[PDB]
């Protein structure tokens, strides 16, 4: 049972339930997905890059180092 | 054969009722016990005074003014 | 273009506020709100470092944390009744 | 420089450019207007980025001239109540694109024209800081819904619902309208910070105040109102019903945030027992006749009344909890609920119906289908982990320290709302196949696929990590919380 | 068969159909009547009246005077 | 190295069930089975490294949500407490899918099981290692929805649907209770965070308003809580789920419900602690429940014939005694009990799993008898079981039971009696099923069937080690953990459990009562064991009163039918509240009633108006 | 059945069983491996010990924060 | 494997009935052992070293 190799040569069923396309050929891309893919990258580039080099501009920061320096100063 | 108007929803030996009457006796057991224990009064035969700690009771140790 | 680093704001009640008549100079009034709305985050953040002193309180002293923890305690839960817009205990700012 | 105008203006240069299209070249309609709403998208993100957190101000404000006398115009600002609105209202378009992309071909170039006209519209009025304005592009938004609902309607029944929706919505317009024109003719001029800043005597509060919800009250329906939903929603297309009840349902609960709970602070705090009630009972009783309802999208769309009542506990508790955590609900429920009818709008393509009787066992056949399904099950219960849960929680926090009795009641909302959410699922997905029904299978497309993956990932993300989007409220809700206040 | 559609059966579409056109279904009994007066005009003034005592004990606690909820 | 532990059955689910089209049936159960394992070994080290080393660490990640001051953080919290729970609960996991990778062998869907084993896990582990409330409750609903997932693993089965979504309406109830809980919690002490929490649990004396009601704010928040443990726990007021989820996998039975998630209410009162010492309204509500729910438990399953079911009440009477050994205020018995339980009574759900699987699925005592020649590892592992289960003296059950019984006996108060009393009966109660479970399904003449006799296989290794380690387990661990737990004055626990001196009872518990009340639980069981014996091996069969006696049978069918409370329960809420979804908030208030006063029911007059303007 | 082994699903399916098991779940292993170093190297820096052990325990080999927060009358 | 009436009855491997016979008398002896060590204590005849 741990020892014989499988039957299963591949996964049942086609992902996404796609055909696969010809030998020595690639899968055509639809007219939709280069255009989400490169919005889907530029997405998390944006997200990634932007809001963790954004300055940490807040009420909970300036308040907190206010408190820090005000909590002190009354001794 | 049309379909039931509630047709979304669908112990035989008994009934709602009789079957409530069972379990409110059922638990009418546990009162009557509850009240047993209470007419018991363990409190009064307690065989031990009540504990005393050190330092007024470990006043300042649970919390009390020091 | 933004300077870097924290917000810069002038902790001062804005000048030209009277509570007697409020609605009399616009723009004091939403100076005076936001003033008030620093402040109070001001107080939220003194009760959070009271707790965060009271949190290790608790965890490095132990079993006598009854007696250590005390002064802080009451000083942490002193410090909450005023926080802000929580329950009825409203602070007169 | 990223502003407003241009974020407004993308929506007008795309419907424009496919005005004059001829309707034969199918394929570059279509790439036009999902580029058209994908750098819309990408123009909001920007906008997000450059966003200061720690003024109550209105940021990247713009002018423009309606009345010759400048005593209303044209005033677009945002701050963080209505930038994730923003966000969410041109994130929603691209999906709505992409749904309809195989049928593409029999609704033409007035179905991407309808939809990037209804983004424009609703940008503008997230955005608009006069109230004169904000009820013109609030009721402009009719139209472009009235024709989706009548000219792609599924059966006859579109006459009616397109009728009693604009009859719903006109009535409590023209009362919204009527209010409107007492505050400029007393005030004298429109503008919300004008607005915010008059002294408003105690007998006209109240009158403007139910003035006021009446129009609101429709658009995020209360108890006496919710009637008109059911049948408009269940009578739309796909794409349709994601613009109802992503967007359109969150006008009222904005119009709330926005002109009602500050413009009249002695008014909502008399009203806030009968908000309480309201929201109590419609909780209560809209999560109880989901129970007993029969169609797929008749479900889900009980299960946005529940939802959306939630949020109004939230917002008339008037603490940082309350009106911040109401917030994350709408983000949350804008995700969740308009994913549930992709989910729905994914069987309906394929089998057309909508029974829950017909559908059992598509665990069997539609694998990817059912784990995608599952997980907004489990968002759609406010499951810890998910974004539906930090705006539940928040709220519940925010009304218990307000009035213990209503976090109470609200409270047993998530008891019925886990017990429709999963019952609905194991009809629907889990038991024994039927084949003497249906017997012909597909599961997810790779459209499908890529189209939820934004929904899962935005929604965990959410669900985890909120501080992102509260650390970006925090300033702007607590100036929302206290302004009569001044102590 | 080579068709995705269902095949819809009569009588679950009728039954369907009768479930959802129950507009047009009232007779206006007294068993309808009462039920929309109690379970619609009486738990929305037992719950407010909750609501609103639930306020007033909340005030008379902390020594204020009862507000005004109207 | 503290992350692993929490982390490494995350990360095994997520292979396994992302990826186990690659890895088939077989590398599916390998990832979870590792990482589980590496997860066990973790939590030895954690073990010798805290609770022994005395040590604590406290780790936070991130902070999760951030209000003004609701901060519920990603905090991590590893004390005397936690430690004990990752011992057992990881490793009652890591047996568990070693033996289901045996029981899993020929079901189709293997991959999914072990993917839905490992998460559930994780989800534990994030329920007992939490910092704050919110994490708490994130692993406490988490396990909930696990529990659901795998009750109906048989998603075909009709039953096992109708079970998992009972178990869900129940805990969905319980989470309702906790909701509320957490919510008084933040009103309090404006904080969810458990130090802060219990080092402020003293001072706060006032008085809320709750639903028209003046309370107690400290009673309150603890009642509240107590509700989500009920709901939990399967206690007198919500139990009925856990008899009822026995539809699933064996190895669900013996994880999901035997070890852990049942005890998540006992570990929730007894990690508040700090915080039900302070109201002692609760602790009489909580000793009443669970005295309620052991007798309970133990009058119902004395006449079921299901081998699972049977079971599973003693896993209830179990939790019932650990419940109101924690209402005397004494949460190192109630943890002491909780493990010493997850060893006897996962050896007992395993060796019945390994009879029912050799069995061809045969699940009921009518139809087994004579298997201990043929099953003889597995009829001595459940006598191991059985005999932990009631108390044998000098064993694993022993150290635990008698200790609750005698600290019960010396809590000289209204509520410790009623305990005392049906914890007293429920001994005898758990004697009788137990041992006629043991006699009917090994010792008694045959009465199944030739082919299930033909076709029978012992347990293979990989259904073997576990049962072997577990038996080691009942045997020994008890007595080794009886010194470092309920000892005197031991500070193994050090601050996970607070006790006030007030209400300090262990010393008493030992020598100031009579010694025949140190026996009463073995006389109990003996007489029960004897009238098994005598009912069971050898008897007249006097039925013949079950056949004549109209009260017999109807006292039959009581204790049979869970004191009717699916009956009962069902028709007066469930049906009700059916009926009050359509009867009518949908066919009343929002069907035609608003449509007649609307724009079409009465509105539409306007065709008998406008058609009238030509006058 | 005969329309199962048409139906593509992330577990697997029913007895799924691939001929190359025994490298994926090599691979699988490798990069459940590679993925827990981080977290370890992340536990290691963000806990904190406020007491001192007993004996020597491994933790102290990888850890630092031993007897850190003594002085928590100074913590934010 | 032996046939009474067609049906026949598996004889169980020398493994599982050797563990089985092994750990119920490791069960016995130690609950024998155990019996002698602290079994006056819970009969209450004598306590540990406090009277
Ligand atoms: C969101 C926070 C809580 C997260 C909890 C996660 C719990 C799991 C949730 C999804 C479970 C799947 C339930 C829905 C699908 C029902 C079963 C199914 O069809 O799924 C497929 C797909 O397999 C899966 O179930 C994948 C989903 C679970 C694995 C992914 C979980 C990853 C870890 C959980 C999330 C990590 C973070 C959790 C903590 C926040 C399995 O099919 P088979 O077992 O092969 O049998 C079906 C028969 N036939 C093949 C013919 C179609
Ligand atoms: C193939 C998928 C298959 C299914 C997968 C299921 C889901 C798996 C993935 C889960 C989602 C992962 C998302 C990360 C969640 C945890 C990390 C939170 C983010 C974070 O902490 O970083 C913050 C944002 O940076 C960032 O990292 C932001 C980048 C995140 C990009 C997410 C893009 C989602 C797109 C949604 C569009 C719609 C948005 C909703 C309107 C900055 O932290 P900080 O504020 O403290 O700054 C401190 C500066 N000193």
């Amino acid at each position: 049972r741990w020892a014989t190799p499988g039957h299963e040569e591949r996964p049942k069923g086609y992902f996404m339930n796609r055909t696969p396309p010809a030998p020595g050929q690639s899968r055509k891309w639809e007219d939709w997905e280069l255009p989400c893919y490169i919005t889907s990258f530029l997405t998390i580039v944006i997200l990634g890059v932007g809001l963790n080099a954004k300055p940490d501009l807040s009420i909970e920061t300036w308040a907190h180092q206010k408190a820090l320096e005000r909590l002190e100063m009354e001794k | 054969k049309p379909l039931s108007v509630n047709d979304e929803l669908m112990a035989d030996t008994v009934g709602k009722y009789e079957a409530l009457a069972w379990l409110s006796g059922g638990l009418g057991f546990f009162v009557g016990l509850g009240l047993l224990a209470v007419l018991n009064d363990k409190a009064s035969k307690v065989p031990f005074t009540p504990r005393v700690y050190p330092y007024d009771n470990l006043r300042v140790e649970l919390g009390g003014e020091p | 273009g933004r300077k870097k680093g924290l917000p810069e704001f002038e902790e001062s009640a804005p000048d030209g506020f009277d509570p007697e008549n409020p609605y009399k100079d616009p723009v004091a009034m939403v100076e005076m709100r936001e003033h008030i709305v620093r402040e109070k985050w001001i107080q939220i953040e003194k009760a959070k470092i009271l707790r965060e002193k009271v949190k290790w309180c608790y965890r490095v002293e132990g079993v006598n944390h009854y007696q250590k923890c005390r002064h802080l305690v009451q000083q942490y839960l002193d410090s909450t009744r005023g926080v802000g817009w929580g329950k009825d205990h409203r602070p007169i700012s | 420089y990223f502003n407003l105008s241009g974020l407004i203006l993308c929506p007008v240069l795309g419907s424009i450019i496919l005005l004059f299209i001829p309707n034969s070249r199918i394929r570059l309609i279509r790439l036009i207007g999902l580029c058209a709403s994908l750098i819309t998208f990408l123009y909001s993100l920007v906008l997000w980025i450059q966003f200061d957190s720690s003024t109550a101000k209105f940021q990247f404000v713009e002018s423009l001239r309606w009345l010759p006398y400048e005593n209303i115009n044209f005033y677009l600002g945002i701050d963080g109540i209505s930038l994730f609105f923003v966000i969410l209202t041109t994130f929603l378009i691209p999906i709505c694109i992409l749904v309809g992309w195989s049928g593409m071909r029999s609704y033409g170039k007035e179905y991407i024209i309808a939809f990037l006209i209804c983004e424009f519209l609703m940008i503008a009025v997230f955005c608009m800081l006069d109230l004169l304005l904000f009820y013109v592009f609030f009721e402009s938004v009719l139209i472009p819904m009235f024709i989706i609902i009548g000219v792609w309607g599924s059966r006859q029944r579109k006459i009616k619902a397109a009728y009693q929706f604009f009859l719903y919505t006109l009535l409590g317009s023209l009362f919204m309208l009527l209010a409107i024109l007492l505050i400029l003719f007393q005030t004298g001029t429109t503008d919300l910070q004008i607005l915010l800043t008059t002294e408003f005597s105690e007998r006209r509060q109240i009158f403007l105040w139910i003035a006021f919800f009446a129009s609101f009250a429709v658009k995020v329906p209360m108890v006496p109102v919710h009637i008109w939903l059911p049948e408009a929603h269940v009578e739309a297309p796909t794409a349709g019903s994601v613009i109802l009840a992503g967007i359109l349902l969150k006008f009222g609960t904005y119009g709330f945030l926005r002109f009602s709970i500050p413009m009249f602070p002695e008014a909502t705090l008399c009203f806030t027992p009968f908000i309480y009630t309201l929201s109590a009972i419609a909780i209560i009783y809209t999560s109880l006749t989901t129970l007993r309802q029969i169609d797929l999208k008749k479900i889900i769309a009980y299960s946005s009344v529940a939802h959306m009542n939630l949020v109004t506990i939230g917002m008339f508790s008037l603490n940082i909890q309350g009106i911040g955590g109401s917030i994350l609900l709408m983000l949350s429920h804008g995700l969740v609920s308009s994913a549930l009818f992709l989910c729905v709008g994914v069987l309906y393509d394929r089998h057309k119906t909508r029974l829950v009787r017909y559908y059992g066992g598509l665990v069997s056949t539609m694998p990817n289908f059912s784990t995608i399904f599952f997980f907004f099950t489990l968002a759609n219960m406010s499951l810890p982990g998910t974004s539906s849960f930090i705006g539940e929680f928040l709220i519940l926090v925010g009304a218990f320290q307000r009035n213990s009795l209503v976090a109470t009641l609200a409270a047993l909302g998530m008891i019925l709302g886990a017990a429709y959410s999963l019952w609905l699922y194991n009809r629907v997905v889990s038991g024994n196949l039927k084949p003497d029904f249906l017997h012909k299978f597909s599961d997810l497309n790779g459209r499908e696929v890529f189209i939820f993956i934004p929904f899962l990932v935005g929604l965990v993300w959410m669900g985890v990590y909120p501080k992102v989007f509260l650390d970006c409220m925090h300033t702007s809700v607590s100036n929302l919380v206290q302004h009569g206040k001044f102590h | 068969g080579g068709g995705m559609e269902t095949n819809k059966n009569k009588f679950i579409e009728d039954w369907g159909s009768a479930r959802e056109n129950l507009e047009h279904n009232f007779r206006w009994t007294r068993r309808n009547f009462a039920l929309i007066g109690i379970f619609g005009i009486a738990l929305p003034i037992i719950v407010y009246k909750g609501i609103v005592k639930d306020f007033h004990m909340q005030d008379e606690d902390a020594g204020r005077p009862h507000r005004k909820f109207l | 190295m503290y992350l692993l532990i929490v982390f490494l059955p995350l990360l095994g689910s997520s292979v396994a069930g992302f990826f186990g089209r690659f890895l088939g049936s077989e590398g599916s159960a390998i990832m979870t089975t590792t990482c589980v394992s590496f997860s066990s070994i973790l939590s030895l080290i954690a073990f010798y490294e805290v609770a022994l080393g005395a040590s604590a660490c406290y780790l936070r990640i991130a902070p999760w949500i951030s209000s003004e001051m609701f901060d519920a953080s990603w905090g991590f919290l590893f004390d005397s407490l936690t430690v004990v729970m990752l011992i057992v609960v990881t490793f009652i996991s890591s047996l568990v899918h070693l033996y289901s990778i045996s029981y899993m062998s020929e079901d189709p869907h293997s991959p999914r099981f072990m993917c839905y084993l490992s998460i559930f896990t994780f989800f534990m582990l994030m329920l007992v290692t939490g910092d704050n409330f919110l994490q708490l409750f994130l692993g406490w609903e988490g396990v909930g929805l696990a529990s659901y997932l795998l009750i109906h693993f048989w998603f075909t089965r009709l039953q096992a649907d109708k079970a998992a979504i009972k178990a869900m309406l129940v805990n969905r109830v319980g989470d309702f209770g906790l909701a509320l809980g957490i919510l008084g919690c933040f009103t309090l002490f404006q904080t969810v965070d458990f130090s802060t929490i219990f080092a402020c649990a003293s001072v706060p004396r006032n008085s809320w308003i709750f639903c028209n009601m003046r309370l107690n704010a400290i009673s309150l928040i603890c009642i509240l809580l107590f509700i989500g443990a009920v709901g939990k726990s399967a206690q007198i007021g919500l139990h009925t789920w856990l008899p009822d989820a026995m539809e699933g996998p064996t190895p669900v039975s013996a994880l999901i419900h035997a070890a852990t998630m049942v005890t998540a209410g006992v570990f929730m009162i007894a990690r508040c602690s700090p915080l039900f010492e302070y109201s002692p309204t609760a602790l009489i509500v909580i000793t009443f429940a669970g005295a309620m729910t052991s007798f309970l438990a133990a009058t119902t399953g004395i006449l079921q014939n299901d081998l699972k079911r049977v079971i599973a009440y003693s896993t209830c009477s179990q939790l019932g005694y650990m419940i109101f050994a924690c209402g005397i205020s004494n949460y190192s018995v109630s943890v002491f009990h909780l493990m010493n339980h997850a060893f006897f009574k996962a050896l007992l759900f395993l060796s019945a799993g390994s009879v029912i699987h050799a069995m061809s699925d045969e699940q009921d005592m009518r139809k087994m008898g004579g298997l201990a020649s043929s099953f003889p590892l597995t009829y001595a592992m459940m006598l191991i079981g059985s005999l932990s289960l009631i108390g044998f003296p000098f064993l694993t059950g022993f150290y635990s039971k008698d200790v609750i019984l005698e600290l019960a006996y010396t809590k000289y108060t209204i509520s410790g009696n009623f305990a005392f009393w049906l914890g007293s009966v429920s001994v005898l109660f758990t004697s009788y099923y137990s041992f006629r479970l043991l006699f009917l399904t090994f010792l008694v003449p045959t009465n199944s069937f030739g082919r299930d006799i033909s076709r029978c296989h012992d347990a293979p290794i990989p259904m073997a080690i576990p049962l072997i380690l577990l038996a080691l387990g009942s045997l020994f661990v008890g007595y080794l953990a009886k010194d470092m737990m309920i000892g005197l004055g031991t500070n193994f626990w050090a601050n996970s459990l607070l006790v006030l001196p007030k209400n300090e009872i262990l010393a008493e518990s030992e020598f100031a009562a009579p010694t025949i009340i140190k026996l009463i639980p073995i006389l109990f069981s003996t007489l029960g064991a004897f009238v098994a014996y005598n009912v069971n091996l050898v008897a007249d069969q006097f039925q013949r009163a079950f056949q004549t006696s109209t009260f017999c049978n109807r006292l039959y069918s009581f204790f049979n039918k869970r004191w009717f409370f699916d009956q009962v329960l069902n028709d007066f809420l469930v049906r009700s509240f059916l009926r009050f979804g359509y009867e009518v908030s949908f066919e009343a208030l929002d069907k035609g009633a608003i449509e007649i006063l609307g724009p079409y029911g009465i509105s539409y007059t306007f065709r008998r108006l406008a058609e009238r303007i030509s006058q | 059945g005969d329309f199962r082994a048409k139906v593509w699903s992330m577990t697997g399916g029913p007895n799924c069983r691939p001929k190359h098991w025994r490298r994926n779940t090599a691979i699988a292993m490798f990069g459940v491996f590679l993925v827990c170093i981080p977290i370890a190297k992340l536990s290691a820096k963000l806990e904190q010990r406020p007491h001192m052990p007993v004996r020597p325990i491994p933790s102290q080999i990888w850890c630092k924060n031993f007897g850190t927060k003594d002085d928590y009358e100074k913590e934010h | 494997g032996i046939t009474y009436k067609g049906v026949t009855v598996h004889t169980p491997k020398t493994w599982h009935t050797v563990t089985g016979k092994g750990l119920c008398a490791v069960m016995w002896f130690w609950i024998l052992y155990r019996a002698k060590q602290d079994g006056p204590v819970v009969m209450g005849w004598r306590h540990p070293w406090d009277g």
